[PDB]
């Protein structure tokens, strides 16, 4: 049961260095070619490089061949990407990928690990509960929200009732302004549900070790 | 390095229709072409390899064809779940370069947005800021305009908008609009309004509150 899981991403200052890891399971890692790719914000996928099972062949895209180094540890089932001299164009989601048997096609991609290259300071979010006033409803349902402001870098993870509530949820892409992100999420439930069944927004920001629960409480008729 | 030129960059199709994407290589790449599908929030999945072979478990409606420099990818009957970015790749020589991608959007029946407005939370007001939030949810088509008014006067400075990707389940879009003031400016006015203009109605959808009144 094939699995890849990248780790090691996060904020790195321009000109700095960062090592990414890719943990593999569910197949004989020592028999497969492996590769890295990345997707920068708003751009398509970009192939970074590849490495054969015995590490005797390692190839890169020319623009990256002097910044990045690919390596692998077959004994530990791990693939690595050594990033150095990074710049703003290296900000991206980085993916590790297996090549299919005897083909140069990428038949399994990991979930990705986010890297941000910036000199802006790490900042913790403020988390604000949003409830309607004056009894505002849309028909038979009510919409509540959660506003996450003033943080850096991405990512923030937002859930509702620790993930138990996923239907009727819209979580919007984070938007950057003056080196701080805003993110918001709305949840729509039936008027009967709330507030008798509590609704809580959970926000996690590992870069600032922030973990916040904000219960939504009424400020108008229910 | 070989350039893979992928067209069109965008596709808007109704469910049930056929689509064809084209990838042209700057030099011959034999049959060493792969096609991938990347759904919103997910990693890419391999659909086609060696130009025209379906990868294990890929459904029949996906096919590819071509050789040399000219390659196509076809969905015979598009389904709503096929909303994704599709991209080609040549694997003939290194670097194994990708095409620029095609974003496939799904056509559906018109839907007016569901609009909700929220005054600043008291927690934020304590810290000296004041954000007013308007959600405009589950609408189609995607083109929509939001205007903020404060005591009847349009406000543009301080507005931050975010849009979801098209939903794979109901094929709608949603949008969030946040107007951020200082607490002092917020308390200088009483009426806050978010007005949505969308092709479904001749009239704007107007959601409003007064700081002092219900
Ligand atoms: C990302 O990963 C990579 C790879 O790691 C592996 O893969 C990953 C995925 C993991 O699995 C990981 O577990 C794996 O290991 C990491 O790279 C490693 O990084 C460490 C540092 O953190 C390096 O360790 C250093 O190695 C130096 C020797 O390196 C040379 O030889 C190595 C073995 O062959 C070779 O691998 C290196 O590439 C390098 O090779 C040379 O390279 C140069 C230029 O590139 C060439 O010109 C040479 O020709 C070439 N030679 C050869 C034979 O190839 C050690 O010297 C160094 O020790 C010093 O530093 C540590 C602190 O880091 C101290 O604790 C030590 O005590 C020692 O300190 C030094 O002490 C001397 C005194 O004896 C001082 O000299 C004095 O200095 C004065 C001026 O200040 C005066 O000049 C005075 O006269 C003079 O005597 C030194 O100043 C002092 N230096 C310091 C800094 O304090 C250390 O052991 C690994 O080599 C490197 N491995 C690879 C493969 O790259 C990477 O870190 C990681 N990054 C991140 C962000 O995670
Ligand atoms: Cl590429």
């Amino acid at each position: 049961n094939v699995n890849l899981l990248e780790s090691g991403g996060g904020l790195v200052q321009p000109g700095g260095s960062l090592n990414l890891s890719c943990a593999a399971s569910g197949f004989d890692f020592s028999r497969y070619w492996m590769s890295w790719a990345r997707q920068a914000p708003g751009k398509g996928q970009e192939w970074i490089g590849e490495i054969n099972p015995g590490s005797s062949t390692i190839k890169y895209t020319p623009s990256l061949k002097d910044k990045f180094i690919i390596s692998r540890d077959n004994a530990k089932n791990t693939l690595y990407l050594q990033m150095s001299k990074v710049s703003s164009e290296d900000t991206a989601l980085y993916y590790c990928a297996r090549y299919g048997s005897y083909v140069y096609a990428m038949d399994y991609w990991g979930p990705g690990t986010s890297v941000t290259v910036s000199s802006a300071k790490t900042t913790a979010p403020s988390v604000y509960p949003l409830a309607p006033v004056c009894g505002d409803t849309t028909g038979s349902s009510v919409t509540l929200g959660c506003l996450v402001k003033g943080y850096f870098p991405e990512p923030v993870t937002l859930t509702w009732n620790s993930g138990s509530l996923s239907s009727g949820v819209h979580t919007f892409p984070a938007v950057l302004q003056s080196d701080l992100y805003t993110l918001s999420s709305s949840v729509t439930v039936t008027s009967s549900t709330w507030p008798s069944q509590s609704i809580t927004c959970n926000v996690a920001h590992p870069a600032s070790s922030t973990k916040v629960d904000k219960k939504i409480e009424p400020r108008g008729p229910t | 390095s070989i350039v893979m030129t992928q067209t069109p960059k965008f596709l808007l199709v109704s469910a049930g229709d056929r689509i064809t994407i084209t990838c042209k290589a700057s030099q011959s790449v034999r049959n060493d072409v792969a096609w991938y599908q990347q759904k919103p929030g997910q990693s890419p999945k391999l659909l086609i390899y060696f130009a025209s072979n379906r990868y294990t478990g890929v459904p029949d409606r996906f096919t590819g064809s071509g050789s040399g420099t000219d390659f196509t990818f076809t969905i015979s009957t598009v389904q709503a779940e096929d909303l994704a970015v599709y991209f080609c790749q040549q694997g003939y020589t290194s670097p194994r370069t990708f095409g620029g991608g095609t974003k496939l959007e799904i056509k559906r029946a018109d839907a007016a947005p569901t609009v909700s407005i929220f005054p600043p939370s008291s927690e934020q007001l304590t810290s000296g800021g004041a954000s007013v939030v308007c959600f405009l949810n589950n609408f189609y088509p995607k083109d929509i305009n939001v205007k903020w008014k404060i005591d009847g006067s349009e406000r543009q400075n301080g507005v931050l908008n975010s849009w979801t990707d098209q939903d794979s389940k109901d094929s709608t879009y949603s949008m969030s609009s946040t107007l951020t003031l200082t607490k002092d400016e917020y308390e200088r006015h009483n009426s806050y309004t978010c007005e949505a203009t969308h092709k479904t109605s001749t009239s704007p959808i107007v959601k409003s509150f007064n700081r002092n009144e219900c």
